[PDB]
């Protein structure tokens, strides 16, 4: 039921 | 410490939840974060997240914090089963250390 955060978006801005 | 996803979720549903991502995704794992009860810092809106285990924990922390309603000074720490873990350990190595029976990863965060 509760959506999961999947940070995807996010990695970008690891490299 | 109490989660507020253990009173808001019965362990039945919780444990299906961690359970079909492990089985389903080799490459993430299921982690709640949340303010730790004594913690005296800015609030977090979003708990349940989907974590490629490779990150660091101090990438984990990075892109956490982001999502933190924080002062820009502000740090803070996580606590999974009260120890603060390594910065250089994965978000992969602490799951296999720290999972709980529902299969999540829980982590608690601080102001310390």
């Amino acid at each position: 039921a509760e959506s999961w955060e999947t940070l995807e978006a996010d990695l970008i801005e690891l490299s | 410490m109490k989660f507020v996803y253990k009173e808001e979720h019965p362990f039945e549903k919780r444990r299906s939840e961690g359970e079909k991502i492990r089985k389903k995704y080799p490459d993430r794992v299921p982690v709640i974060v949340e303010k730790a009860p004594k913690a005296r810092i800015g609030d977090l809106d979003k708990k349940k997240y989907l974590v490629p285990s490779d990150l660091t924990v101090g990438q984990f922390y990075f892109l956490i914090r982001k999502r933190i309603h924080l002062r820009a000074e502000d740090a803070l720490f996580f606590f999974v089963n009260n120890v603060i873990p390594p910065t250089s350990a994965t978000m992969g190595q602490l799951y296999q250390e720290h999972h709980e029976e529902d299969f999540f990863l829980y982590i608690a965060y601080s102001d310390e």
